[PDB]
C-alpha cells in the first residue's frame, strides 16, 4: 500500500504566551517545527508500515526553510519527500492550499490512503485535509482518534460531543488525525541517511498548476487584519495553609462570600 | 478561474442545523441568535438549513428561536450525520436557493462538513469564528483566534459566495422563543441521491442513563496526573455530585488510564464553560487551558504554587489534592444542608 502524508512546518504556537499585564505577545522559545498533529498523522503512517509494509511518501507546500521538516519525516522511516515550493503558492488560504496538494498528490498518482493532521495549530482551520479529500472526490474520516486497515478497508475510531463511534471506508481515503502515539524518535544513523537523501523541489510550473487556483490568486478569504487579543489578568486568592482542613474553610468561606457556591 | 464567483443575486443568511436525538443542538439556536442581528443589518432573511430523517416539529422550534425560513431535507439517509449524505443535500440547496452566507456550528461534526462544502462550492471558509459582523450590503466580517488564541484575525470572503464559516460554540447567546414570530418552511426534494462511502459500525452514546456530561454541566471537577491513580477519581465524582456537576479531565488522565477520551478537556477534547472549574492535579498546559479558560471560575488544587493553572484561577489552594478533596466536598455539602 501506498500513503501520503501531508505535512507542515508551524511556528511553534504552544510556546507563545501573551502577558497579562502588557497585552504583549511574547515568543519565548517559539522556533519553526513539524506540526505537532502532522507527527500523529506520520507516526501512524510508520505504525502502518511497520505491521504491513506499506511506502510512506511526505509532501508539504512550503518556503525553501520548510525543507528541514521533510528531512525529520526522512530520519524517523518515511520513504520519500517532496517540497511543493513557489511564491506562487504564497498567501493561500485553505482553499489555494488544498488546491495545490489535491493537484500534486494527482500529479504523481493518488495513493491508498492520505493522512492529515486534525488542524495545524497556527491557522487552527482543520480546513485542509477534508478540503483535499473533495477536491480528489474520496470519502474522509476526520479527528481519528485510532486508525487501523483490514484488507483493502481503513477503520478509524472518531468522536462527536455525544458518540464514541467507529467507521470504515475502501481506499482511496483520507483520514485526519487527532491522536496517536508520540512520533518515534530519529537516530544518528536516521538523521544521516535523510541528511543524504534526495528532496526533489516542485514549482507550480513544474506539475502544470494554473496560477490562478493557489496562492492569493486561488484564494476566497483575505486576512485583512490580526492582533493580539486583550487579556484580563487574574488576581487570584490562593489559600496554602499547612493544614488543609484550614485552607478548606478559607477558600470556601471566600466562594460563599463572593456567591460562587449557593445552597 | 470563475468557480463560485458571486453572481450578484445571492441573499440570505443559512445556519446549519446540527441535531441529536431529532433535536437541534444549541449551537444552532446560538448562531440564529447571532445572524438574526447580522441578517437585520443587512435586511436579508435568516434561514435554518434542515436535513433530516423526521423534521418532527422542529421547524416551528426554529423560527421561534429567530428563523424567517426553514429549509427542510428530509430523507431516510439523514438519521445520523454523515459527511457525504450531508455535504450533497447541503451543497444542492445552495445551488438551488443561491444565500448570501453560510454558518456552521464548530462542532466535531460542523468542523467535518464546513470544509467539505467549501472545497465543493468553491468558496471561502472561515474557522471556529468568535466574533462576527455584517455590512448593509451582506459582506460578513468573520473574526477568529488563530494560532492558540494568541492571534485573532479578521477576514473577508469578497467575491466567492456563499460566504462561510464555523462559529465557536458557546460563544453567542441564543434569543428566548418567540411564539408569535412567523416563518415559511420550504420542503427541498433531493435530485441525486448518492451512496454513503462511509460505514458505521460502532455509535455508543457517551452518557448514561440520566448521568451528567461536561458539555454541558454547570460545574466540572476535573482531573490530571496528581490525582495518582484512577481510583481517586471517586474523589471528584463526589464533589460532583455534591454540586450538581460532572466529572472531567486531562489528556494525561486519559494516557494514564485514569479516565475515558469522552472527558478529556482541552483543544483535543471538549471545551467546556461550566460556572466553576474545578482543576485538580493539572498542570495547566495550554492545550488544556484552550478547552477551558472561559469557565467563569476556575479553581486551581495543586501540589506546586508555580502551576500555570494558577494563572488564570481566581482562587485555589496549594496542596494535596487527595486530603483538600473529600474536606471539600464535606464542607460544601453541609453548606446546601439542610
Ligand atoms: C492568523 C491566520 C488566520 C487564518 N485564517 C484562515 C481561515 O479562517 N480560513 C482559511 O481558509 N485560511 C486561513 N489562513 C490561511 C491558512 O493558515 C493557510 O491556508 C494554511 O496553508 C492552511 O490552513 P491551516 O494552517 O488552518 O491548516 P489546517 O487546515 O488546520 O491543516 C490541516 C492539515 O492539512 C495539512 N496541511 C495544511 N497546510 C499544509 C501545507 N502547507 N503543506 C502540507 N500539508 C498541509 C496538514 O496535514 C495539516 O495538519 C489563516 C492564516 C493566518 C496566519
Ligand atoms: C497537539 C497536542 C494536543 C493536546 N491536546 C490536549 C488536550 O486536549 N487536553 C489536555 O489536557 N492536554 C492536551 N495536550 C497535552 C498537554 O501538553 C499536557 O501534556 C497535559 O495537559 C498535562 O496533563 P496534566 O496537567 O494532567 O499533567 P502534568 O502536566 O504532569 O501535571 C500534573 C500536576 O499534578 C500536580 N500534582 C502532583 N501530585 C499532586 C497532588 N497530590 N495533588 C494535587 N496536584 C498534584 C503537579 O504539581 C502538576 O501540576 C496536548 C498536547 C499536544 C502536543
Ligand atoms: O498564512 P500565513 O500568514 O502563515 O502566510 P504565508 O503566505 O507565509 O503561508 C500560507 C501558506 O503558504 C505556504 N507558503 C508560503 N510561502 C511559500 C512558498 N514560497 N512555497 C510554497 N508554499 C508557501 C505556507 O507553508 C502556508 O501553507
Ligand atoms: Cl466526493
Amino acid at each position: 500500500m501506498n500513503i501520503v502524508v501531508c505535512v507542515k512546518q508551524v511556528p511553534d504556537t504552544a510556546e507563545m504566551k501573551i502577558d497579562p499585564v502588557t497585552n504583549n505577545l511574547v515568543r519565548d522559545g517559539v522556533t519553526n517545527i513539524m506540526n505537532p498533529y502532522d507527527q500523529y498523522a506520520l507516526e501512524t503512517a510508520l505504525q502502518l508500515k511497520d505491521e504491513l509494509g506499506a511506502h510512506v511518501t511526505v509532501i508539504t507546500m512550503g518556503p525553501p526553510h520548510a525543507e528541514s521538516v521533510l528531512r525529520d519525516c526522512l530520519a524517523v522511516g518515511a520513504d520519500e519527500a517532496k517540497l511543493v515550493s513557489d511564491r506562487a503558492f504564497g498567501g493561500a488560504d485553505t482553499l489555494a492550499t488544498s488546491a495545490a496538494m489535491a493537484n500534486t498528490i494527482k500529479h504523481f498518482g493518488v495513493p491508498d490512503l492520505i493522512l492529515c493532521g486534525r488542524q495545524a495549530i497556527d491557522g487552527d482551520t482543520a480546513q485542509v485535509g477534508p478540503e483535499i479529500a473533495e477536491h480528489l472526490g474520496l470519502p474522509q474520516v476526520t479527528a481519528a482518534l485510532k486508525v487501523q486497515v483490514k484488507d483493502d478497508t481503513v477503520v478509524v475510531d472518531r468522536d462527536n460531543e455525544q458518540m464514541s463511534m467507529t467507521f470504515t471506508m475502501k481506499m482511496p481515503c483520507v483520514v485526519t488525525v487527532m491522536r496517536s502515539k508520540d512520533l518515534r524518535f530519529a537516530s544518528i544513523r536516521g538523521k544521516m541517511k535523510a541528511r543524504k537523501a534526495e528532496i526533489p523541489v516542485y514549482t507550480a510550473a513544474a506539475l502544470e498548476i494554473p496560477l490562478d487556483i493557489i496562492g492569493k490568486a486561488g484564494s476566497p478569504t483575505q486576512v485583512m487584519k490580526s492582533f493580539t487579543p486583550k487579556v484580563t489578568q487574574v488576581h487570584g486568592e490562593i489559600f496554602d495553609d499547612e493544614d488543609p482542613a484550614v485552607a478548606v474553610d478559607k477558600l470556601v468561606n471566600k466562594l460563599i462570600e463572593d456567591k460562587i457556591i449557593t445552597k | 478561474n470563475t468557480k463560485g464567483l458571486k453572481t450578484g443575486n445571492e441573499k440570505d443568511l443559512w445556519v446549519y442545523v446540527e441535531h441529536y436525538k431529532g433535536e437541534p443542538v444549541h449551537v444552532v439556536y446560538e448562531l440564529l441568535g447571532e445572524c438574526r442581528k447580522l441578517a437585520d443589518k443587512c435586511n436579508q432573511k435568516l434561514a435554518a438549513v434542515l436535513i433530516t430523517d423526521d423534521a418532527k416539529d422542529v421547524p416551528s422550534k426554529l423560527i421561534a428561536r429567530g428563523a424567517d425560513l426553514v429549509y427542510v431535507c428530509q430523507d431516510p439517509a439523514f438519521k445520523y450525520y454523515s459527511t457525504d449524505e450531508y455535504t450533497n443535500a447541503f451543497c444542492e440547496m445552495i445551488d438551488e436557493y443561491q444565500p448570501s452566507s453560510v454558518f456552521i456550528g464548530a462542532t466535531n461534526d460542523g468542523r467535518d462538513l464546513g470544509p467539505r462544502i467549501a472545497a465543493r462550492v468553491n468558496t471561502g471558509l472561515c474557522a471556529d469564528c468568535t466574533i462576527l459582523d455584517a455590512e448593509e450590503d451582506g459582506l460578513i466580517e468573520w473574526t477568529r483566534p488563530a494560532a492558540g488564541g494568541n492571534i485573532m484575525a479578521t477576514i473577508l470572503c469578497k467575491e466567492h459566495r456563499p460566504q462561510m464559516g464555523t462559529v465557536r460554540p458557546k460563544t453567542f447567546k441564543a434569543m428566548e422563543p418567540d411564539a408569535s414570530r412567523t416563518g415559511e418552511v420550504i420542503n427541498y426534494t433531493l435530485k441525486n441521491h448518492v451512496d454513503d462511502r462511509v460505514t458505521c459500525i460502532r455509535r455508543e452514546e457517551v452518557v448514561s442513563e440520566g448521568e451528567m456530561a461536561i458539555d454541558d454541566a454547570p460545574f466540572v471537577c476535573s482531573g490530571g496526573r496528581g490525582m495518582k491513580a484512577k481510583e481517586n477519581f471517586s474523589l471528584l465524582y463526589d464533589l460532583a455530585h455534591a454540586l450538581g456537576g460532572a466529572v472531567g479531565g486531562s489528556r494525561a488522565a486519559v494516557d494514564e488510564g485514569f479516565i475515558e477520551h469522552p472527558r478529556q478537556v482541552g483543544q483535543s477534547g471538549k471545551t467546556v464553560t461550566p460556572k466553576i472549574y474545578f482543576a485538580c492535579g493539572i498542570s495547566g498546559s495550554v492545550q488544556h487551558k484552550a478547552g477551558m479558560s472561559k469557565s467563569d471560575t476556575i479553581v486551581c488544587i495543586n501540589k506546586d504554587p508555580d502551576a500555570p493553572m494558577f494563572e488564570i484561577s481566581k482562587y485555589g489552594i496549594v496542596g494535596d489534592a487527595l486530603k483538600i478533596l473529600p474536606l471539600l466536598t464535606a464542607k460544601i455539602k453541609a453548606f446546601k444542608e439542610s
